[PDB]
Protein backbone atom coordinates (compact mmCIF):
# COMPACT_ATOMS: atom_id res chain seq x y z
CA UNK A 1 0.00 0.00 0.00
CA UNK A 2 1.36 2.86 -1.30
CA UNK A 3 -0.98 5.86 -0.17
CA UNK A 4 0.43 6.84 2.85
CA UNK A 5 3.89 6.76 2.10
CA UNK A 6 4.68 7.28 -1.51
CA UNK A 7 4.67 10.75 -0.52
CA UNK A 8 5.45 12.90 2.56
CA UNK A 9 1.82 13.42 4.55
CA UNK A 10 2.31 16.50 6.57
CA UNK B 1 15.23 21.57 -3.33
CA UNK B 2 16.44 18.52 -3.39
CA UNK B 3 19.33 16.89 -6.52
CA UNK B 4 18.93 13.49 -7.07
CA UNK B 5 22.12 12.21 -8.81
CA UNK B 6 22.02 8.91 -10.37
CA UNK B 7 24.86 6.24 -10.87
CA UNK B 8 25.49 5.25 -13.63
CA UNK B 9 23.32 6.88 -16.09
CA UNK B 10 23.66 3.10 -18.36
CA UNK B 11 24.43 -0.22 -17.85
CA UNK B 12 24.41 -3.90 -19.41
CA UNK B 13 23.73 -6.57 -17.39
CA UNK B 14 23.82 -10.18 -18.19
CA UNK B 15 20.82 -12.09 -18.28
CA UNK B 16 20.24 -13.67 -14.58
CA UNK B 17 22.79 -11.84 -12.62
CA UNK B 18 22.36 -9.19 -9.98
CA UNK B 19 22.19 -5.50 -10.79
CA UNK B 20 21.92 -2.06 -8.28
CA UNK B 21 21.78 1.41 -9.54
CA UNK B 22 22.28 4.29 -7.51
CA UNK B 23 20.63 7.28 -6.50
CA UNK B 24 22.00 9.93 -4.34
CA UNK B 25 19.89 12.84 -3.11
CA UNK B 26 21.62 16.34 -2.37
CA UNK B 27 20.04 16.75 1.21
CA UNK B 28 18.30 14.38 3.46
CA UNK B 29 15.08 12.91 2.34
CA UNK B 30 14.15 11.57 5.94
CA UNK B 31 11.56 12.52 8.22
CA UNK B 32 10.33 10.84 11.08
CA UNK B 33 12.23 7.81 10.94
CA UNK B 34 11.03 7.34 7.47
CA UNK B 35 12.86 8.00 3.91
CA UNK B 36 10.52 9.40 0.86
CA UNK B 37 12.49 7.96 -2.12
CA UNK B 38 10.45 5.96 -4.72
CA UNK B 39 11.80 3.97 -7.48
CA UNK B 40 10.02 3.95 -10.86
CA UNK B 41 10.15 1.85 -14.53
CA UNK B 42 9.64 3.15 -17.32
CA UNK B 43 9.31 1.78 -21.18
CA UNK B 44 9.49 3.63 -24.22
CA UNK B 45 5.82 4.84 -24.99
CA UNK B 46 4.72 3.88 -20.98
CA UNK B 47 3.95 5.49 -18.36
CA UNK B 48 6.38 5.10 -15.44
CA UNK B 49 5.55 2.27 -12.67
CA UNK B 50 6.17 2.68 -9.06
CA UNK B 51 8.71 -0.25 -7.99
CA UNK B 52 9.67 0.91 -4.58
CA UNK B 53 8.07 3.32 -2.59
CA UNK B 54 9.88 4.81 1.17
CA UNK B 55 12.85 3.36 0.72
CA UNK B 56 12.16 -0.01 0.77
CA UNK B 57 8.55 -0.95 0.41
CA UNK B 58 7.64 -3.43 -2.79
CA UNK B 59 4.87 -1.88 -4.66
CA UNK B 60 1.66 -4.21 -4.93
CA UNK B 61 2.12 -6.37 -8.11
CA UNK B 62 6.06 -5.72 -8.46
CA UNK B 63 8.39 -8.89 -8.32
CA UNK B 64 10.40 -9.51 -4.86
CA UNK B 65 13.27 -9.85 -7.43
CA UNK B 66 13.22 -5.70 -6.65
CA UNK B 67 14.25 -4.42 -3.80
CA UNK B 68 14.88 -0.83 -2.18
CA UNK B 69 17.79 0.31 0.29
CA UNK B 70 18.98 3.14 2.06
CA UNK B 71 18.31 5.93 3.96
CA UNK B 72 19.30 9.94 4.31
CA UNK B 73 21.12 10.87 1.29
CA UNK B 74 22.11 7.75 -0.25
CA UNK B 75 19.37 4.81 -1.12
CA UNK B 76 19.77 1.70 -4.08
CA UNK B 77 17.75 -0.18 -5.87
CA UNK B 78 18.75 -4.27 -6.15
CA UNK B 79 17.55 -5.87 -9.26
CA UNK B 80 17.95 -9.94 -8.22
CA UNK B 81 18.21 -11.94 -10.57
CA UNK B 82 17.77 -9.05 -14.09
CA UNK B 83 15.42 -10.94 -16.62
CA UNK B 84 15.09 -9.70 -20.21
CA UNK B 85 11.77 -7.61 -19.64
CA UNK B 86 13.92 -5.74 -16.73
CA UNK B 87 15.39 -3.33 -20.05
CA UNK B 88 13.98 0.05 -19.08
CA UNK B 89 15.04 3.39 -17.74
CA UNK B 90 14.99 3.60 -14.09
CA UNK B 91 14.24 6.67 -11.62
CA UNK B 92 14.34 7.57 -8.06
CA UNK B 93 12.10 10.91 -6.89
CA UNK B 94 12.01 11.96 -3.52
CA UNK B 95 9.05 12.98 -2.09
CA UNK B 96 9.82 14.46 1.34
CA UNK B 97 10.05 18.18 0.10
CA UNK B 98 8.40 20.24 -2.62
CA UNK B 99 8.79 20.50 -5.45
CA UNK B 100 8.91 16.56 -5.43
CA UNK B 101 11.89 16.22 -7.81
CA UNK B 102 13.37 13.06 -10.17
CA UNK B 103 16.73 11.75 -10.97
CA UNK B 104 18.27 11.80 -14.26
CA UNK B 105 17.82 8.27 -15.04
CA UNK B 106 19.62 4.73 -15.39
CA UNK B 107 18.73 2.88 -18.57
CA UNK B 108 19.55 -0.81 -17.95
CA UNK B 109 20.26 -3.42 -21.19
CA UNK B 110 20.24 -7.15 -21.21
CA UNK B 111 23.33 -8.66 -22.42
CA UNK C 1 -9.16 -0.74 -10.68
CA UNK C 2 -7.94 2.71 -10.84
CA UNK C 3 -7.82 4.09 -14.01
CA UNK C 4 -6.70 7.55 -14.92
CA UNK C 5 -7.73 8.35 -18.53
CA UNK C 6 -5.84 11.58 -19.82
CA UNK C 7 -6.67 13.36 -22.72
CA UNK C 8 -5.81 12.62 -26.74
CA UNK C 9 -2.10 14.34 -27.88
CA UNK C 10 -2.44 17.63 -29.02
CA UNK C 11 -0.46 20.10 -31.27
CA UNK C 12 -0.28 23.72 -29.93
CA UNK C 13 0.75 27.11 -31.63
CA UNK C 14 3.00 29.59 -30.09
CA UNK C 15 1.88 31.77 -27.50
CA UNK C 16 -1.56 29.75 -27.22
CA UNK C 17 -3.25 28.13 -24.59
CA UNK C 18 -4.44 24.05 -23.85
CA UNK C 19 -6.52 22.28 -21.03
CA UNK C 20 -5.41 18.69 -20.52
CA UNK C 21 -7.82 16.75 -18.54
CA UNK C 22 -6.87 13.39 -16.34
CA UNK C 23 -10.57 11.59 -16.00
CA UNK C 24 -10.44 9.77 -12.60
CA UNK C 25 -12.14 5.77 -12.79
CA UNK C 26 -12.50 3.71 -10.01
CA UNK C 27 -11.40 6.09 -7.12
CA UNK C 28 -13.11 9.35 -5.46
CA UNK C 29 -10.39 12.32 -6.33
CA UNK C 30 -11.50 13.60 -3.46
CA UNK C 31 -9.85 11.12 -1.60
CA UNK C 32 -6.70 11.94 -2.70
CA UNK C 33 -4.36 14.61 -4.54
CA UNK C 34 -3.71 14.45 -7.91
CA UNK C 35 -0.40 15.35 -9.52
CA UNK C 36 0.50 16.59 -12.54
CA UNK C 37 4.09 16.02 -14.30
CA UNK C 38 5.79 17.04 -17.23
CA UNK C 39 8.84 14.35 -19.22
CA UNK C 40 11.06 15.86 -22.06
CA UNK C 41 13.69 13.42 -23.31
CA UNK C 42 16.79 15.37 -22.59
CA UNK C 43 15.37 17.71 -19.12
CA UNK C 44 13.65 14.21 -18.02
CA UNK C 45 11.01 14.19 -15.74
CA UNK C 46 9.83 17.38 -13.51
CA UNK C 47 6.81 17.29 -10.69
CA UNK C 48 4.46 20.37 -11.75
CA UNK C 49 2.25 20.21 -8.55
CA UNK C 50 -0.51 18.82 -6.72
CA UNK C 51 -4.03 19.58 -6.15
CA UNK C 52 -6.15 18.61 -3.13
CA UNK C 53 -9.80 18.05 -5.07
CA UNK C 54 -11.58 18.36 -2.57
CA UNK C 55 -10.94 21.71 -1.55
CA UNK C 56 -9.27 23.01 -4.55
CA UNK C 57 -5.99 23.77 -2.48
CA UNK C 58 -3.26 23.78 -5.19
CA UNK C 59 0.69 23.52 -4.75
CA UNK C 60 3.14 24.08 -7.36
CA UNK C 61 6.40 23.76 -8.41
CA UNK C 62 8.26 27.86 -8.52
CA UNK C 63 8.99 27.12 -12.10
CA UNK C 64 5.27 26.28 -12.96
CA UNK C 65 3.55 28.67 -10.88
CA UNK C 66 2.67 31.27 -14.16
CA UNK C 67 2.80 28.52 -17.14
CA UNK C 68 0.33 25.88 -15.14
CA UNK C 69 -3.19 26.62 -13.55
CA UNK C 70 -4.25 23.29 -11.96
CA UNK C 71 -8.27 23.04 -11.30
CA UNK C 72 -10.51 19.84 -10.43
CA UNK C 73 -14.25 18.68 -10.72
CA UNK C 74 -15.17 16.18 -7.60
CA UNK C 75 -18.69 15.97 -9.76
CA UNK C 76 -16.94 14.70 -12.89
CA UNK C 77 -13.98 13.46 -11.49
CA UNK C 78 -11.66 14.84 -13.21
CA UNK C 79 -8.36 16.89 -13.22
CA UNK C 80 -7.41 19.49 -15.30
CA UNK C 81 -3.88 21.11 -16.37
CA UNK C 82 -4.11 24.36 -18.03
CA UNK C 83 -0.87 25.86 -19.42
CA UNK C 84 -0.63 28.70 -21.13
CA UNK C 85 1.29 31.02 -23.62
CA UNK C 86 2.56 27.83 -25.05
CA UNK C 87 6.32 28.24 -25.57
CA UNK C 88 8.48 25.33 -27.57
CA UNK C 89 10.27 24.49 -24.08
CA UNK C 90 6.36 22.87 -23.30
CA UNK C 91 6.53 20.86 -25.65
CA UNK C 92 6.52 17.46 -23.59
CA UNK C 93 4.33 14.60 -22.39
CA UNK C 94 2.39 15.43 -19.11
CA UNK C 95 1.39 12.89 -17.02
CA UNK C 96 -1.34 12.85 -13.86
CA UNK C 97 -1.20 10.51 -11.06
CA UNK C 98 -2.96 9.62 -7.99
CA UNK C 99 -2.78 7.67 -5.02
CA UNK C 100 -0.12 8.94 -3.71
CA UNK C 101 1.77 8.75 -6.90
CA UNK C 102 1.43 4.87 -7.20
CA UNK C 103 -1.14 5.45 -10.48
CA UNK C 104 -0.35 7.10 -13.24
CA UNK C 105 -2.12 8.38 -16.51
CA UNK C 106 -1.03 7.25 -19.80
CA UNK C 107 0.46 10.37 -20.73
CA UNK C 108 -0.61 13.22 -22.60
CA UNK C 109 1.45 14.61 -25.67
CA UNK C 110 2.01 18.15 -26.22
CA UNK C 111 3.68 19.17 -29.36
CA UNK C 112 4.54 22.70 -30.18
CA UNK C 113 4.35 24.02 -34.10
CA UNK C 114 6.62 26.00 -35.49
Amino acid sequence: NAYNMSIRRS
Amino acid sequence: DIVLTQSPASLAVSLGQRATISCKASQSVDHDGDSYMNWFQQKPGQSPKLLIYAASNLESGIPARFSGSGSGTDFTLNIHPVEEEDAATYYCQQTNEDPYTFGGGTKLEIK
Amino acid sequence: QVQLQQSGDELVKPGASVKLSCTVSGFNIKDDFIHWMKQRPEQGLEWIGRIDPANGYTKYAPKFQDKATMTADTSSNTAYLQLSSLASEDAAVYYCATYGVAYWGQGTLVTVSA
